[PDB]
């Protein structure tokens, strides 16, 4: 038999490699990446490991490696690192929340590293792998929200279709994990944090229109597209402050699910306020929120809106 | 440890220098080249920026320091008033330099004086000297 | 490699961190002693630095450079100066943070680069954003008050930190406008 | 060897303990290093790992076929029964790291208590797959094996059943 040459890396070196990989880093000697696919390096051997078993565990870490990498590639793309005046305004709110999650994850990985470098405490592959198990639980769910919300249609041509859909893979999958159990309360608290920092843009636009009386959006992000609002007020439906005739529809256009219950009230307070003129909604939801009760949590958001319609339209 | 010198380099001191001489040929700033005791070049570059501030102090302290002499025909009574006021500022500037904690981090000392460093260079340019 | 990086980020280059005007800061990319894994991280860290140097150069270039001597809004103007006065004060926390890191390194003699990545990673996002606010000003030769609007359109930013960050600058610039309006009226 | 097995019992199979669909982690080789018969001891030990590899494939797909909020609750449970079987494979290595003489037998003795919880919690899982107990009749197949009689598998199945009762106390609290 011919023996094949192998590097003989130490088991201690492997732990430093994975912790850097689990955080965003490229060009690691182990887990060599080739085409957006992180793959275990072909030849690495350790004194107390057979080549096959080491390949099995390493490939297994590398798979989590592929998820964190894809999220790092998206975050990178819309961080400003890269049209003329096209702030998408929702992908920016989602990536920012994703970044906050990536900061805290990178810090737990920093603590594990500090103990690994300056102590006699034994940290080996099995100890750390099982130490991170709650973080690895979170990543598989996070990959799923992304692989449907942003990867469902790969060409992804339309812009209103992309924003309505993302707010609808977040309002939908939170209900899915709502009654899963009360054991960890980890996955739901994570998904809910992504949800509040992805609707923050839509609820800035709604509040601006409900009292300032001007619907104001770019990239056609909002669902009541005022496509016919440019020339209608010359007429004095004809009052298409909200040309929902070209805005919400069952097939040609789309409506986000969470706002269907209050949709009719918003448009009519919106038109009412603009006629009244020709003569803190994110910061109100969060205060009431701070005091399986998922639909009921969204129930406490509505009275803030019912008050505006009842008063302004009156 | 070396920073102690830099602190007083804000005031005129000789550990570093502004030789009134031909740039480089005799004009000079104390520096360490090739072999040095814990001195990567950027430290010298950072030391050079403070120095710029210092050169101004010396020249400025000089421009205002020269008193009237009781026979300033070239300048007017009003020029003699300007200098007097300038010194009052220079004295306040000198007091802040002295107030600096004797104990402070090397990089921290520059970041602390940056606002003043430009403020004075501007004051310097305001006068031709 | 440790004190050296703080020196570079602080805005003064060294042989390991070679400043090229075209390449901003750049690692030599070849040191047998350091394995490739740490290199990329440094490059990433360098980006924050690449922006720090450019900003200071620009601020230095148009601020206090002359005693008001074809000056024009792109070239100069009370407003252009106001943008610079603000740019440095908004960047102030970055200075405090870098200063603080040293205190910890003084406190402990062996802290990983990853530790650096974690503390400075909030700035990793604010700095690229502020860059376009200035980049638009230079290319369009934005003149006078038209600068006041250019920031305001980026005041709708989807990052809450950036929004607060830019808002500070408009408050500073308005001061002058409020100042000139303080007279004609 | 004592790190190849103390990971082979865990999910990573490796070269010694080859994995196959018809039978799992069945090492089949004549090795000069292990004693001729340690393979007989290992074969008995291999039975435990095969079910741990399989139990995680099942929790993976959940959490046309089986679907529901209960398979998102029996499965969270199969994670908690398996938790004292993860911590008890970490400690084996820690003892093995320093003591250079402890032999395979110490693995046998330390991991003999997991040959009563694991074989009788595997029939509950095959029952839930061979028959589509997808709706609320999943609670029946836990309380029908929970009366039990082998005491280690009698409180294990109790851990799984109570979790179901917490999902069945939240749907029936919103209604009433």
């Amino acid at each position: 038999y011919v023996p094949d040459d192998r590097v003989l890396v130490t088991e201690t070196q492997v732990i430093r490699e994975t912790l850097w990989l689990l955080s965003g880093v490229k060009k690691l000697f182990i887990f060599q990446l080739i085409d957006g696919k992180v793959t275990v390096r072909n030849n690495i051997i350790v004194t107390h490991l057979t080549h096959s078993c080491l390949r099995s565990v390493l490939e297994q870490i590398a798979a989590y490696g592929q998820v964190v990498f894809r999220l790092q590639e998206f975050i990178d793309e819309v961080m400003g690192h890269s049209s003329t005046e096209a702030p998408f305004r929702t992908y920016q709110a989602f990536m920012w929340a994703l970044y906050k999650y990536f900061i805290s994850f990178k810090e737990e990985l920093a603590e594990i590293e500090k103990c690994i470098i300056n102590n006699d405490t034994t940290i080996t592959l099995a100890i750390v792998v099982d130490k991170l198990a709650p973080r690895l639980s979170q990543l598989k769910v996070l990959h799923k929200v992304f692989s449907t919300g942003v990867a469902e249609v790969p060409p992804d041509t339309r812009n209103v279709v992309r924003a309505s859909h993302l707010l609808n893979t977040l309002y939908k999958a939170i209900l899915e994990y709502d009654n899963v159990g009360e054991a960890s309360e980890q996955t739901v608290s994570l998904l809910f944090s992504l949800w509040v920092e992805t609707v923050r843009p839509y609820l800035q636009t709604v509040d601006e229109w409900i009292v300032h009386g001007h619907l104001w959006d770019g990239a056609r992000e909002f669902i009541i597209q005022r496509n016919k609002n440019v020339p209608v007020n010359h007429r004095d439906n004809a009052s298409a402050s909200s040309g929902s005739d070209q805005g919400p529809s069952s097939r040609q256009h789309t409506m986000v699910s969470f706002l269907k219950p209050v949709l009719k009230q918003i448009i009519m307070a919106g038109k009412s306020m603009q006629l009244l003129k020709n003569l803190e909604l994110d910061d109100v939801h969060d205060p009431l929120l701070a005091i399986t009760f998922e639909l009921t949590l969204r129930s406490c958001l509505y009275p803030h809106i019912d008050k505006q319609y009842l008063d302004c339209c009156g | 440890e070396l920073v102690k010198d830099v602190l007083n380099v804000l005031i005129g001191v000789v550990s570093a220098t502004f030789s009134l001489c031909q740039p480089a040929q005799a004009f000079v700033v104390k520096r360490g080249v090739h072999v040095s005791g814990a001195s990567p070049e950027s430290i010298s570059s950072l030391l050079s920026e403070v120095a710029e501030y210092g050169t101004c102090y010396t020249r400025l302290s000089h421009f205002s320091l020269q008193p009237v002499l009781d026979s300033l025909y070239s300048k007017g009574l009003v020029f003699q008033a300007f200098t007097s006021g300038l010194r009052r500022y220079l004295q306040y500037y000198r007091a802040c330099v002295l107030s600096t904690p004797p104990t402070l981090s090397l990089l921290t000392i520059g970041f602390l004086f940056k606002k003043l460093g430009r403020q004075l260079r501007y004051l310097a340019e305001l006068c031709g000297v | 490699m440790i004190h050296e990086l703080l020196l570079a980020l602080s805005g003064y280059p060294g042989s390991i961190f070679t400043w090229n005007k075209r390449s901003g800061l750049q690692v030599s990319q070849d040191f047998p002693f350091l394995h490739p894994s740490e290199t990329s991280v440094l490059n990433r860290l360098c980006r924050l630095g690449t922006d720090y140097i450019r900003f200071t150069e620009f601020i230095e270039q148009y601020t206090g450079h002359v005693q008001q001597q074809q000056g024009q809004g792109g070239l100069h103007g009370i407003y252009l100066r106001a943008f610079c006065t603000g740019l440095d004060s908004v960047l102030q926390p970055y200075r405090q943070a870098l200063l603080d890191l040293e205190q910890e390194f003084l406190g402990d003699p062996h802290l990983s680069i990853s530790h650096v990545n974690y503390f400075l990673d909030q700035f990793q996002l604010l700095f690229p954003s502020v860059m376009v606010v200035v980049e638009q000003i230079k290319s369009q030769k934005i003149h006078g008050c038209q600068i006041l609007e250019t920031v305001y359109k980026h005041s709708c930013g989807g990052l809450p930190p950036v929004r607060s960050a830019l808002e500070k600058i408009l408050a500073v610039c308005h001061g002058v406008m409020y100042k000139q309006l303080s007279a004609w009226m």
